[PDB]
RNA sequence: GCGAUCAGAUACCGCCCUAGUUCUAACCAUAAACGAUGCCAGCUAGCAAUUGGGUGUAGCUACUUUUAUGGCUCUCUCAGUCGCUUCCGGGAAACCAAAGCUUUUUGGGCUCCGGGGGAAGUAUGGUUGCAAAGCUGAAACUUAAAGGAAUUGACGGAAGGGCACC
């Protein structure tokens, strides 16, 4: 069915921005997705997200600036022992300056930049550039 | 695109789309700018000062480019009830 | 019997008509003598053929404007020719004929009453 | 536009056209009615997609016979399209 | 302020059967259609048609050489109209068979550089639109609901099924352009009556002597 | 190295000689379609170096059959921020090379240079990882730290030196004997560096009045001016 | 390579349809893959119609007609020139085209 | 086994016709078992068909005094199988609305299969089978190409036009 729900929504976002389309209907929106999406907001990559209360599993409408080339999702969530943070950022990020790798860390779903400041590594959720 | 002692190097900063925030890419010759002329309030009597909008080939080839002008123009507010 | 005249004859004939149209008549003998003066055609059977194809092109030009050889007096003639039809009438009473749905639109858009009939 | 939102405030006419499950918040087109068979003062609230071959209070008269979208409410029966 | 809709003008549009729309709506033109009539006709928003004629007419101007704005019709119903566009506003003519490359050939004698195109029907006039988008040329067009709006910035929904619609809309752009930096000034109507822009017709033709001597009979 | 008293078919051509444009950069901004080789010859094209990469022959049957035809593959570039590249089919070696230069000038594409993250000493490289594909070959640009000087394959080294991209790593895909496709893939790669919406580009501006419109009156008129 | 998008003929969602034996080879081909042409002819054929009507009592008559829907194998059809080797472009093209009307159906 | 054809016919072709086709109780497990395209979920394009259901039909027709009912169109919508034309992506192209989202050496979940061409679906052993066979499936050794594509020519006892008293 939808084993990882995360990727299904973020693919929808990519496909949408490939039309240029500012809006997407996301299904079936997780907590991990909400935390993924709040992380986007901070760096301005997407405009406002809104989670509708169906008594089912929650859908989201995305408003999109179009600043985003592409958003990818890591499953399996590979265990980062802090010094693979450096390797993972190099491979899939277009620049050393910019583009956030997204983790599920002990203290929250946080970007690798934020994770480095806290010194808390993790399991890898995602990539956003 | 600044270098060391805040001078602006490379060579250019592209014209971005008023509707998609997307870069006009220099050999995308499928790209329109429309310049709609402002009117001297009361009626006709056209005086300069274009309200000018840039639209990418990507909007145009999806057949939506006419519609982008309608929202831009209403935002500048010459057009009403679009 | 067979044939349409080759490109060297025909091309020569199109080029001279564009420039020289005024001074080219339906008459062959004058078209022959203009061609030698205005154009260095080395031999007489070729000269006559070029000049003769001009005669043919001119004959059709007279019989309502011929494509591809516009002297541009012809365009200037269209300006003059422009005939207006008068009276251009919205006919009987207004003329009213409303398709019902467009009447619902009309009242909304326009305070202007303008007579409508929901009409057979 | 191909930047053509506004699904947060989704335009009236279109939403109506689509379907019962294709709404932003998917809301039933399955309403309520009250059925009066005039020999009986009794109102029983029966559905147009009935789910019952509904006998009124004592009288096994009929009321409605199901067809697989909207149950056909049969003959001389009057109903209020409202949650009473 | 009087740049709004004009009641006098809207009657002309009504008589000229502009409100008719091709039965099959096409998604990209759904905004231009208000209502559908019974017997498969679409009602085109007459109020939007005006404002779109006005934007298009404004767009012609601040292209400072008005001559280097190329007015285009393959359709015979627009041929006379496209020619007459040229007579009032300088706007140089492309009538009928557009010779492709008129835009993309330096060697061709039909080497045109438009900073604007105005086009009748994008389905029959596909070639100068394709060619336009090879040379960054703005394209304004007259549009059925069955228009490929691909490569069109600003659409004017006419009816383009022909009759009087193609003629009246074409005039209205030229009219508006002459009020606006043309020196007609103070937008009070027209001494030049709208049926000039129409195809003269009938193909095969009644040969009628111009100079209005109402034909009695032998 | 003209000589040519260039005569301007294009309005664009007029601007060049009248010195009203002075930077092909303006042409790139307003995206104006350079049909004239002539335009390019004045602004740049003085200190554009032309290199002939490949002369490789091809064959075609004029009917019964055998004939042969010439290929020339050309790259043109400043060292500063410009590459145009053109491949042509002709009867002769000379006409092939001259024509390939001509096509190459028309195509001239601007080159985006960025930084490691150290904005010291003028942007040496390319900012991000930009990839372009032409027929199964995809040459993929990776931004590489100074003094790596350019890491590619011998023909793409030339192509990237024509731009003046000091330092890059590259990876190229496929049938590694099919040379022409490798060159074409790099052309797409270098061209796409603008096509990345990097976070520096995010805020529009008031953009531009076009010189086409602005200087318009002069570009439709009269001379054929001396001096 | 799949030249033909339909494989042989129009099999989508059935794949296997009872075969009909080809009236020329007596072969076996599934019903989707027959070239079929509708043979509509008069019993009295052309010249004889003038001769029969005079000879036959009746006020006008109006001739009975023959119907025989023949089923061709692909091999059969192309030999007898029913289908003539089309187009890499024109295999795709459906259309028809007669001009005149009155359908061929000789020998 | 026969008659022609043809050097041969053993074949195409023509005749007689056996096992077989069919059915039943059992085998076999394989086929271009093919839509050459794994399955389940979402998303990314217009139009008209097309299968079925449903919402509206103050639409036509069928009838009871008209109805109520039914079928079809018309309108709207799912889920099916496809087509057309365009990609708005992919591809080497042919093509493909999936062969798209296959990334810039990445994207939901999961299986299976390929990693030069032949030898070879053979050997060998195990397995299954009454048997025929089938599955699982090497290597020695051989060899610089092999395959798919499109392009142009040449060539047809493949197809249509013309042109000349060789």
């Amino acid at each position: 069915v939808r084993m990882n729900v995360l990727a299904d929504a973020l693919k929808c976002i990519n496909n949408a921005e490939k039309r240029g389309k500012r809006q997407v209907l996301l299904r079936p929106c997780s907590k991990v997705i909400i935390k993924f999406l709040t992380v986007m907001m901070k760096h301005g990559y997407i405009g406002e997200f809104e989670i509708v209360d169906d008594h089912r599993s929650g859908k989201i409408v995305v408003n999109l600036t179009g600043r985003l080339n592409k958003c990818g999702v890591i499953s399996p969530r590979f265990d980062v022992p802090i010094n693979d943070i450096e390797k993972w950022t190099n491979n899939l990020l277009p620049s050393r300056q910019f583009g956030y790798v997204v983790l599920t860390t002990s203290g929250g779903i946080m970007d690798h930049e934020e994770a480095r400041r806290k010194h808390l590594g993790g399991k890898i959720l995602g990539f956003f550039f | 695109m600044q270098n060391d002692a805040g001078e602006f190097v490379d060579l250019y900063v592209p014209r971005k789309c008023s509707a998609s925030n997307r870069i006009i890419g220099a050999k995308d010759h499928a790209s329109i700018q429309m310049n709609v002329v402002d009117v001297d309030p009361e009626t006709g009597r056209q005086t300069d000062g274009s309200k000018t909008y840039a639209i990418c080939g990507a909007i145009r080839r999806m057949g939506e480019s006419d519609d982008s002008i309608l929202r831009l123009a209403k935002a500048d507010g010459i057009v009403s009830k679009n | 019997m067979g044939r349409v005249r080759t490109k060297t004859v025909k091309k020569a004939a199109k080029v001279i008509i564009e420039k020289y149209y005024t001074r080219l008549t339906l008459d062959f003998h004058t078209n022959k003598r203009i061609c030698e003066e205005v154009a260095i055609i080395p031999t007489k059977p070729l000269r006559n053929k070029i000049a003769g194809y001009v005669t043919h092109l001119m004959g059709r030009l007279r019989h309502s404007q011929v494509r591809g050889i516009s002297i541009k007096l012809q365009e200037e003639e269209r300006e003059r020719r422009d005939n207006y039809v008068p009276a251009v009438s919205a006919l009987e009473q207004d003329i009213i004929e409303v398709d019902a749905d467009t009447k619902e639109m009309l009242k909304l858009l326009d305070f202007h009453n303008i007579r409508g009939l929901q009409l057979t | 536009m191909p930047l053509a939102k506004d699904l947060l405030h989704p335009l009236p006419a279109e939403e109506k056209r689509k379907h019962k499950l294709k709404r932003l918040v998917q809301h039933p087109n399955s309403y309520f009615m009250d059925v009066k068979c005039p020999g009986c003062y009794r109102i029983t609230t029966v559905f147009s997609h009935a789910q019952g071959v509904v006998v009124c209070a004592g009288c096994a008269t009929i009321l409605c016979q199901p067809t697989g979208g909207r149950a056909k409410l049969t003959e001389g029966c009057s109903f209020r399209r409202k949650p009473q | 302020d009087i740049l709004s809709l004009k009641e006098d003008d809207i009657t002309k549009m009504l008589v000229a059967t502009t409100h008719l729309g091709s039965e099959n709506v096409n998604f990209q033109m759904e905004q231009y259609v208000y209502k559908r009539r019974a017997d498969g006709v679409n009602i085109l928003n007459l109020g939007k048609t005006w404002e779109k004629l006005q934007l298009a007419a404004r767009a012609i101007v601040a292209i400072d050489n008005p001559s280097d704005i190329f007015v285009i019709s393959s359709r015979p119903i627009g041929q006379r109209a496209v020619l007459k566009f040229a007579k009032y506003t300088d706007t140089t003519p492309i009538a009928g068979r557009f010779t492709p490359g008129a835009f993309t050939n330096q060697i061709q004698p039909a080497f045109r550089e438009p900073r604007l195109l105005v086009v009748t029907d994008p389905n029959t006039d596909h070639q100068p639109i394709m060619e336009a988008s090879y040379v960054n040329i703005p394209v304004i067009a007259f549009t059925n609901t069955d228009s490929p709006l691909r490569y069109i910035d600003i659409a004017i929904p006419c009816n383009n099924k022909s009759a009087h619609s193609i003629g009246l809309m074409w005039w209205l752009l030229a009219r508006e352009v002459l009020r606006l930096r043309g020196t007609i000034s103070r937008s009070v109507e027209w001494p030049v009556v709208v049926d000039l822009f129409f195809y003269r017709d009938p193909e095969e033709a009644e040969k009628e002597e111009a100079a209005a001597k109402e034909l009695l009979p032998p | 190295e003209d000589s040519k008293e260039w005569v301007p078919v294009t309005k664009l051509g007029r601007l060049v000689r009248e010195g009203k444009i002075k930077s092909l950069e303006e042409i790139y901004l307003y995206s104006l379609p350079i049909k004239e080789f002539e335009i390019i010859d004045f602004f740049l094209g003085s200190s554009l170096k032309d290199e002939v990469l490949k002369i490789m022959p091809v064959q075609k049957q004029t009917r019964a059959g055998q004939r042969t035809r010439f290929k020339a593959f050309v790259a043109i570039g400043d060292n500063n921020g410009h590459i145009g590249l053109g491949v042509k089919c002709s009867k002769e070696v000379a006409t092939a090379i001259r024509g390939a230069i001509i096509l190459a000038k028309l195509s001239v594409v601007p080159v985006r240079r960025g930084y490691w993250g150290n904005k010291i000493g003028k942007p040496h490289t390319v900012p991000c990882k930009v990839t372009g594909k032409c027929g199964s070959v995809s040459v993929r640009l990776i931004p590489a730290p100074r003094g790596t000087g350019i890491v590619s394959a011998p023909v793409p080294k030339k192509l990237l030196t024509m731009a003046g991209i000091e330092d890059c790593y590259t990876s190229a895909r496929g049938s590694t004997g099919t040379l022409g496709n490798f060159a074409k893939a790099t052309y797409a790669a270098i061209a796409k560096t603008y096509a990345y919406l990097t976070p520096d580009l995010w805020k529009e501006m008031p953009l531009g009045s076009t010189p086409y419109q602005a200087y318009s009156d002069f570009l439709s008129k009269p001379t054929p001016r001396l001096h | 390579t799949k030249k033909r998008r339909n494989g042989g003929r129009n099999k989508h969602n059935r794949g296997h349809v009872k075969p009909v034996r080809c009236t020329n080879c007596a072969r076996c081909v599934p019903k989707d893959k027959a070239i079929k042409k509708f043979v509509i002819r008069n019993i009295v054929e052309a010249a004889a119609v003038r001769d029969i009507t005079e000879a036959s009592i009746w006020d006008s008559y109006v001739l009975p007609k023959l119907y025989a829907k023949l089923h061709y194998c692909v091999s059969c059809a192309i030999h007898s020139k029913v289908v003539r080797n089309r187009s890499r472009e024109a295999r795709r093209i459906r259309t028809p085209p007669l001009r005149s009307f009155p359908k061929d159906m000789a020998r």
